[PDB]
């Protein structure tokens, strides 16, 4: 995207990112840069120690025996990827992680998730990982020699418009990763991917709201995406099923009590 | 995604019985309207670039703040993306006209377009105005009786207009 | 799309030699420039052979020779050195 | 769920271009097939109960062990016979949906995908459904374009099961 | 992921203290019951398809609303999804039995499964009823006295029932 | 290239499956459009030299600066007019090729893909070719089924250049 | 070819590290179970012909329709009975191979992978092979650690076919 | 953390399949090793303070320059000796955790991964910790399977540091 | 790939018979050799870094033209790759020792290593000499008299020496 949009959305560095291509007869610096870019993007900007750095497939690239795609496949098929993204994660989260790392994309629809879940159940993790690298989208986007990169913030030929809004729910920032505490993360897309809708983006400076004199003692606002239903008491007429609440710190516990007493479910709470 | 046949197939399979005779007669009427539908798709496809260029010219004529330095349509990248957005919206309107169902238009183009345009800074009212201008351009080239055999075409024109206000209501 | 996968024998490696990779409406989809069209050597396991053949075929590449390796390692590729 | 109009729009979106005369030709073929498809779906709708009962009886005639041997996967009792009649009604109903739609997309989305673990898990032999679909071949009474369009969806489910 | 040993290791390392004698003795008792644990894992693995098919037959016998067109388990694709969900839940219950800790079953299978079933429209109550009848069948085949040496197995049966109960409770 | 038969086979290969009745409907639409496309291509072949000369004259009338201003990209000398007639001959021949094929495949393989580098590198204004294709739209002489197929390709190259 | 030693080496190769004591314990379990696997394979080799003939007779008893109904997939003739005996001999031989190896790797590489295409293309009901494996599970006569290993491969092929 | 049970579950989960006899043998070898490993961890827990103090003293004998030469990374003052005793206590505690878990997973996920950056950044020589682990190999006082499993963990951290 | 069991399994399946009595007796003999095998693997793994370092040191001592400015093992990168290659050869010989069949050693490490070394300009004779030095260190640490219970362990030592001999023969 352009400068004014990406400055608000915090995706400036993704837009000024050049796809690294390992040309033939490349210098050791170029092979090292390709290996580092693969470890940053395929392993999701994790702090990768040298004890799990996969020296064999690194030498196979240095050797030019495998292509960049092979290296990406080798990295995604390794136990570093299994420990970081597969074993402690649920299937929805793991499929989203595969899309973000291997294809540089958010998933578009629920039948893609169903296809990848069915392929996992029919052929194992290795088969599932291969699905992404040996896809038409990977070959077209990166092919054999280009390091994969995030393409969800740009206009793609076969892409869904909801993919751009879901890319912010998948890509949290430049100085972020896909590791959580205990290495078990829940998916942020299961509410919308199953229902074929979108959420507001609210990424970085987009999430902010005007405070004024309404912010309370702490000059900060809290942003609540809540799915609202009809109250059993029917005291107040509910006008929309999905509702936005901007509430202060001094009323945040009270507002959570209000939403919980109304039976409404909280889907998102952020700063504003 | 669905078309006019697979949509009725979808809720017939959801309620789990065969299609009624009224549904088959309605689909036969859709098949009868199909030649007019293909004519409408052909003419909007044939004048798509003229529609996009004229609608962009008019939209940035009565909204001069968008092309103005600092505006959303200012800079070659943002203007190229805006003309591309108009072309894609027209493309998915032709897709939904072709299928007879707005499943492709809602599911792959209009889903998340309001949230995308809020995130980017794209004014949805201006895009809705451009989509409206594309609606009168497409309905004037569809309802042009020159170079085509005459007939009643109010149903396909109403369907194209419904897809166009569907596109206009999904950005603002 | 194969029964070879999830098998040790499906890790048998081969080398495809393909020629004639050029831009075409089938290649117009690609987002990256292709730099060589003379003789491209790709190492492919047995399980992945169906995918590779279709991919090479889809892009219009012509397969000239497929050399068996009798190993899981791509060491006798020796083409990029 | 594949269909001439739907995959025409899907592939035109795959190259990301407007609907050229290729897709218009696809829609013209859909229009010339669709009247015969709707007539075949109507005829199968009126003849559906007799066709399902006759197909179930033909399966019981060629496979009498289904009606004799005890088991959950067999039609030896009334429960298995209602399950078999419901299955044949399902096969005929999605065949009529394919005649309405103009492609094997309803078979793909509703019937073909996952039917192999259906048959493996619940111990159902696919040859029973093959014989039922061949009865629907032999006794639907259509002629002309409606017969050949229906027989495409019948034989597609035959080739998936066998 | 964690097993009965590495959960103890992680809890000790968060405090940074060596293992006590009684906690090592509890691990030794776990090692002594490990043979019975492997036997129960082997029995549920060998009867996995029978357990899944029988519990599916029972579940769709008592709940015909999943069978009727429109039901979540209607359509070969969705019924295959229900069957793989049953084999998946059985597989992760056997993994949790094998490890001695429910870390793989909670983190890998049940994490976000309730919101997934809510968002897809999957009735989690019916899946929980299926999990309960898989529990009842699996505890029948584990507690079968034939073809095995005699012994008290109430601890590993209670552990398997706990994994099944936390599988049913994390779904509905 | 973009042709209903080749796109149908490419789609069925993309799903890796046999040709269902959907592809048969695609070929039915190809067959019913193909005779009209063939007679349209025959008429354009028979009127090709007159159409090319008239389109060159229409461009020289609407854009007279290509006739008097000196330059390699202009038609000031006989060489530039020969290149302009050759370009319009290529345009008309590829339009006949698309009429024969039944899709914009010859336009994509031969003309549409890469024409932007032609117009930028050799300083050729695309509006000249757009007005030439408007002349071909105005005076091809076809009627009904034949002209709507030919105007699809003429508008396809017009919308690509503009 | 999954096997404790082969998965130990494949996994440690996937981390690309030397063989820690985890792999040594994998080998210790393999070496303690390998003796019982070897006399289980020896006993099944000694009883192979009787087990194959009895399993074929048990399949023909539970499924008599294979013996009177004609067809390629059935065992009405001597060719079908020879094919069924060869199939059951293949099943028992690969179970002995799994007993020797110590895992279901021989079953995975030789029998389990692609068996759905066998049972679908050639119209072979997998319940026949399931009841053959149940006869081998009921009449092999092993005890102790040998029987627990041997039944585990027999139910695994049963779980794969059902 | 890697462990025979966790790696068995991880390999079966990545294969998407139930626990076959291979993983059962892996657990059998874990059960064979586990009592000796737990008793070895108990003995090292009982002798931990003597082993840590003796290892710090042995490093001060073989590398005396850490005791006289001033610096943040050396043990010249009481703070450096306390940090060295803390480091050796960490090494022995993670060794006891490896003996409890029955694999090098506590060493990998707690100590081995990233230790080169700690040694390079804080200017700690890995030979000091290697000599401390050689002291622990010298005087752990285990016998049989207890000393074989412990010295594997001791050498695993030795090979990772050297 | 194959081990001592699955190689005989694959040969018996390719010939299409059951395993004979002599094959089961030889497999039982290797089962009796298994504890010796696990001890050899444990010792080589425990002293692998010392083996690689000492063999590389003696290799550069005997052939100083390798680490000379301009030699193959000159420049940290290439020397580090040479130490890495020593680790890969020793690791795959340890793998072949563990499995009892060398199929992992050729099919994952030795197939194409000679052509790779003559493509890179790596002198394979020096690599074979380093493999010989690793072999000598490995058989001195495996056949160490003290620190383990005594036994006639010549068969596993000869098999390890054969693995190192085919590792040296596949690079020279
Ligand atoms: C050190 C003074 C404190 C500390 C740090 C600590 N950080 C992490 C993990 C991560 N840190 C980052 C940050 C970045 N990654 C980047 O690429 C960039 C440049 C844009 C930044 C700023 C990230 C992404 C991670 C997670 C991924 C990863 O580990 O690589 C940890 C690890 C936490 C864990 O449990 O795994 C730690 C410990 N911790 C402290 O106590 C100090 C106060
Ligand atoms: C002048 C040399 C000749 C000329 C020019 C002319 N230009 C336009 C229209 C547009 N020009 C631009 C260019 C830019 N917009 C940008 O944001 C930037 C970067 C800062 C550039 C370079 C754009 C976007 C338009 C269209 C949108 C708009 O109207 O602003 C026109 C009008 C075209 C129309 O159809 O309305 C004209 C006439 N015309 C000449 O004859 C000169 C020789
Ligand atoms: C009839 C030809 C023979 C027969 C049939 C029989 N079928 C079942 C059970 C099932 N059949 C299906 C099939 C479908 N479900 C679908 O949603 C669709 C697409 C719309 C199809 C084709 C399924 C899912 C089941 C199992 C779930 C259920 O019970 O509904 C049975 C019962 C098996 C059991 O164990 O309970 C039987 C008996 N049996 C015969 O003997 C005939 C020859
Ligand atoms: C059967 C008892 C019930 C039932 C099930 C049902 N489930 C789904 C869909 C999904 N189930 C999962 C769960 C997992 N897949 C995995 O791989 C793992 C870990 C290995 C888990 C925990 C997922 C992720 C999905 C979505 C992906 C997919 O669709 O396959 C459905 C499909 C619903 C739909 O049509 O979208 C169904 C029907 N349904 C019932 O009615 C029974 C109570
Ligand atoms: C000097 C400050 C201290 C010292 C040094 C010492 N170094 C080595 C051995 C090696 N040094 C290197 C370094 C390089 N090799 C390169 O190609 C490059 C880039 C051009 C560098 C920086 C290497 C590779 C070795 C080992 C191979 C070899 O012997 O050449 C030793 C010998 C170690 C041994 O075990 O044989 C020594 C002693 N030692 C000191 O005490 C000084 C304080
Ligand atoms: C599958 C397991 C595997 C193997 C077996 C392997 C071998 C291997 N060794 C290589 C290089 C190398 N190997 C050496 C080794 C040496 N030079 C000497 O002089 C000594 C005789 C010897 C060490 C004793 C050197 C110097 C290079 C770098 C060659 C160069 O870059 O010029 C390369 C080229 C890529 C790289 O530089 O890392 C490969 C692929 N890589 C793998 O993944
Ligand atoms: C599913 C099909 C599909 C749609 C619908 C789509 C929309 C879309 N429009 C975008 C941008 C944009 N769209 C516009 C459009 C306009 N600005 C204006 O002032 C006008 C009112 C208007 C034109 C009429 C602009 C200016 C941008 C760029 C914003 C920026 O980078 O700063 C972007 C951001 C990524 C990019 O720049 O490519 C997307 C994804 N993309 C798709 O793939
Ligand atoms: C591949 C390119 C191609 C196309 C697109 C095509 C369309 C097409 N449109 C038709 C009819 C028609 N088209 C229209 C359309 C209209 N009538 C009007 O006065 C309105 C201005 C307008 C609505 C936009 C009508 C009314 C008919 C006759 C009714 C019918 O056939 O459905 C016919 C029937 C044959 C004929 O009478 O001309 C065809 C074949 N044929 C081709 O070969
Ligand atoms: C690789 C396949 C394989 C397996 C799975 C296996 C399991 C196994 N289970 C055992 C014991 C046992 N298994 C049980 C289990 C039970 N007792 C009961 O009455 C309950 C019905 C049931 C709980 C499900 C008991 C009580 C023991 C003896 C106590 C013990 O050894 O832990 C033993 C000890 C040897 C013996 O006495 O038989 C083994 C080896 N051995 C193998 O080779
Ligand atoms: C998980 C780590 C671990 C390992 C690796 C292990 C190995 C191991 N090696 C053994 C025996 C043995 N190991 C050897 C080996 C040798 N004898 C020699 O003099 C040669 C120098 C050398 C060949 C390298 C012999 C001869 C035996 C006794 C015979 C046998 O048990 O097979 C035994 C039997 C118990 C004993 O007597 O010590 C075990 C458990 N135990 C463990 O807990």
């Amino acid at each position: 995207t352009s400068l004014v949009s990406a400055q608000r959305l915090g995706i400036v560095a993704v837009d000024e990112a050049i796809p690294l291509e390992l040309r033939s007869r490349s210098t050791e610096e170029e092979v090292d840069a390709v290996i580092l870019a693969v470890y940053r993007q395929v392993l999701g900007n994790d702090h990768l120690m040298s004890q799990e750095r996969l020296t064999s497939a690194e030498s196979l690239l240095r050797g030019r025996e495998i292509s960049v795609r092979d290296f990406v496949r080798a990295v995604a098929l390794s136990e570093v990827y299994r420990q970081k993204f597969f074993h402690s994660n649920p299937q929805n989260r793991f499929i989203e992680l595969n899309y973000k790392h291997l294809l540089g994309r958010a998933p578009y629809d629920q039948s893609e998730i169903a296809f990848h879940t069915d392929l996992y159940h029919q052929g194992g993790y290795e088969a599932e990982i291969n699905s992404y690298i040996d896809s038409v989208e990977y070959t077209e986007n990166f092919g054999d020699w280009v390091v994969p990169y995030f393409r969800g913030f740009a206009t793609q030929r076969n892409q869904k418009t909801v993919g751009f809004s879901r890319s912010f729910q998948v890509y949290r920032g430049y100085a972020t990763s896909d590791r959580s505490q205990g290495n078990g993360s829940r998916s942020r897309l299961t509410r919308e991917l199953a229902r074929n809708t979108a959420s507001p983006v609210y990424a970085g400076s987009t999430a902010e709201s005007l405070r004024g004199t309404s912010a309370g003692s702490r000059n900060q606002m809290y942003r609540l995406q809540v799915i609202q239903g009809a109250a059993p008491g029917r005291g107040t007429r509910v006008r929309r099923g999905k509702a936005e609440y901007l509430v202060s710190y001094d009323n945040l516990s009270a507002k959570l009590q209000q939403i919980n007493r109304q039976g409404d479910t909280v889907t998102m709470i952020s700063l504003a | 995604m669905f078309d006019v046949f697979t949509r009725v197939v979808s809720q017939a399979d959801a309620r789990g019985e065969y299609l009624s005779g009224s549904q088959l007669d309605a689909l036969s009427a859709t098949v009868a309207e199909g030649n007019k539908r293909i004519d409408s798709v052909n003419r909007i496809t044939g004048n798509a670039s003229a529609i996009v260029s004229n609608a962009a010219r008019a939209l940035f004529a009565e909204q001069p703040q968008l092309i103005q330095p600092g505006g959303n349509a200012y800079t070659s990248r943002r203007m190229a993306a805006c003309l591309r957005d108009m072309e894609i919206i027209l493309r998915y309107v032709t897709y939904a006209t072709f299928t007879g169902d707005a499943s492709v238009l809602e599911d792959r183009c209009l889903n998340g377009l309001r949230e995308t345009y809020v995130a980017l800074g794209v004014p949805g009212a201006s895009v809705a105005a451009g989509v409206q201008k594309m609606k009168e351009a497409a309905l004037d080239i569809v309802n042009d009786p020159n170079g085509i055999t005459r007939g009643d075409c109010s149903a396909i024109v109403a369907e194209i207009a419904g897809y166009f206000d569907r596109a206009a209501a999904a950005v603002a | 799309a194969t029964s070879s996968r999830q098998s040790d024998a499906g890790n048998r490696l081969f080398v495809y030699e393909v020629i004639g990779l050029s831009q075409s409406t089938m290649t117009d989809g690609l987002d990256y420039p292709i730099r060589r069209s003379g003789s491209t050597f790709i190492t492919v396991p047995l399980k992945r052979m169906n995918q590779e053949m279709r991919r090479i075929t889809r892009m219009g590449g012509k397969i000239v020779s497929i050399k068996p390796l009798e190993g899981d390692s791509p060491l006798p590729h020796t083409e990029g050195i | 769920m594949k269909t001439p109009l739907t995959e025409a729009v899907s592939t035109a979106d795959s190259q990301g271009r407007f609907l050229s005369s290729t897709e218009l030709q696809i829609a013209f073929g859909r229009l010339r097939q669709a009247n015969a498809g709707l007539q075949a779906a109507k005829a199968l709708t009126d003849n559906a109960q007799s066709l399902v009962n006759g197909a179930a009886q033909a399966v019981y005639n060629k496979f009498p062990y289904t009606t004799q041997t005890q088991g959950n996967n067999f039609a030896a009792d009334q429960r298995g016979k209602d399950k078999c009649a419901r299955d044949i009604g399902y096969y005929l109903r999605i065949v009529t949906y394919c005649l309405v739609a103009g492609g094997t997309g309803p078979l793909d989305e509703y019937l073909i995908a996952g039917i192999d673990e259906i048959n493996r898990t619940f111990d159902l032999s696919p040859s029973w459904y093959v014989e039922a679909l061949k009865y629907i071949k032999a006794n639907h009474g259509l002629s002309g374009d409606a017969r050949d369009e229906a027989n495409s969806y019948l034989d597609y489910a035959i080739n998936a099961l066998s």
